[PDB]
């Protein structure tokens, strides 16, 4: 009785890595519903220096 | 290799053009082509870089273009004195660096002259010497830009033949010479042979016939 | 004798933004033909020592 996390198909290598960060653990739900679109989530992304 | 007509000449004072007509991915796909000058018995003398640039030095006669896959270069007035070569140079694609194949420069001052040509079948004694040479002597043809063909008796050959490069005479113009090589056997296999030489679109050839 | 563990770019296309860094070794081009990963005609590797 579940959804588990199985693939993660993103890059081949990496080779010379310069910065890195990793949050605590903490386990997402991963279940699929069936409703209507529940969570909203906006982001802003800027580049500067 | 590239391509450039091996003989071009003209009046001293007027135009001359050289074309060098290479391919793509040389000449064509790129822009560093240049020329060069060799007076025989010197060191080839940088005459023009990419395209249309000069050195120092190198008087304002010398001019040079590209029109796609062919560069020329032209003199504008012969002096007296630029008989050289011409070698047109280009970089290819992968650091190869073709060259061209060279033209002389002249300037009969006065009226061309005509090849005189002479030609000799294997002596008696070659025969019993198993072997056979037909010589083919050319002299007197002033721009010397000649070249040669031979034959046998319907049809042309391209074995067993060695060419002088032209050398120049005390009347200061040129003379020539080439071998042909034989086994007795095919000298009466074939019921004559002969040498043709062009020159200037002209052509002259003589023949000569096993006995 | 000489210690060359300690290296510089020399070539680039543009400046940089300041506070950037460019690790990148792909070889710089100076002329019009392009010379696919190979040093020669027209083409530095980008860092000195
Ligand atoms: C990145 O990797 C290449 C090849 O493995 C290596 O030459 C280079 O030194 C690496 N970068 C750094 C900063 O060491
Ligand atoms: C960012 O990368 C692009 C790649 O298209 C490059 O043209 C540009 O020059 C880079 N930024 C700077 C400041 O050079």
């Amino acid at each position: 009785k579940s959804w588990m996390e199985s693939e993660f198909r993103v890059y081949s290598s990496a080779n010379n890595c310069t910065f890195e960060y990793v949050s605590q653990p903490f386990l997402m739900d991963l279940e699929g519903k069936q409703g209507n679109f529940k969570n909203l989530r906006e982001f802003v992304f800027k580049n500067i220096d | 290799a590239l391509t450039q007509p091996p003989s071009a000449s003209g009046s001293p004072g007027q135009s001359v053009t050289i074309s060098c007509t290479g391919t793509s991915s040389d000449v064509g796909g790129s822009n560093y082509v240049s020329w060069y000058q060799q007076h025989p018995g010197k060191a080839p003398k940088l005459m023009i870089s990419e395209v249309s640039k000069r050195p120092s030095g190198v008087p304002d006669r010398f001019s040079g273009s590209k029109s796609g896959n062919t560069a020329s270069l032209t003199v504008s007035g012969l002096q007296a004195e630029d008989e050289a070569d011409y070698y047109c140079s280009s970089y290819a694609g992968s650091n190869n660096w073709v060259f061209g194949g060279g033209t002389k420069l002249t300037v009969l001052g006065q009226p061309k002259a005509a090849p005189s040509v002479t030609l000799f079948p294997p002596s008696s004694e070659e025969l019993q010497a198993n072997k056979a040479t037909l010589v083919c002597l050319i002299s007197d043809f002033y721009p010397g830009a000649v070249t040669v063909a031979w034959k046998g008796d319907s049809s042309p050959v391209k074995a067993g033949v060695e060419t002088t490069t032209p050398s120049k005479q005390s009347n200061n113009k040129y003379a020539a010479s080439s071998y042909l090589s034989l086994t007795p056997e095919q000298w009466k296999s074939h019921r004559s042979y002969s040498c043709q030489v062009t020159h200037e679109g002209s052509t002259v050839e003589k023949t000569v016939a096993p006995t | 004798g000489g210690n060359y563990n300690y290296l510089y770019r020399l070539f680039r296309k543009s400046n940089l933004k300041p506070f950037e860094r460019d690790i990148s070794t792909e070889i710089y081009q100076a002329g019009s033909t392009p010379c696919n990963g190979v040093e020669g005609f027209n083409c530095y590797f980008p860092l000195q020592s």
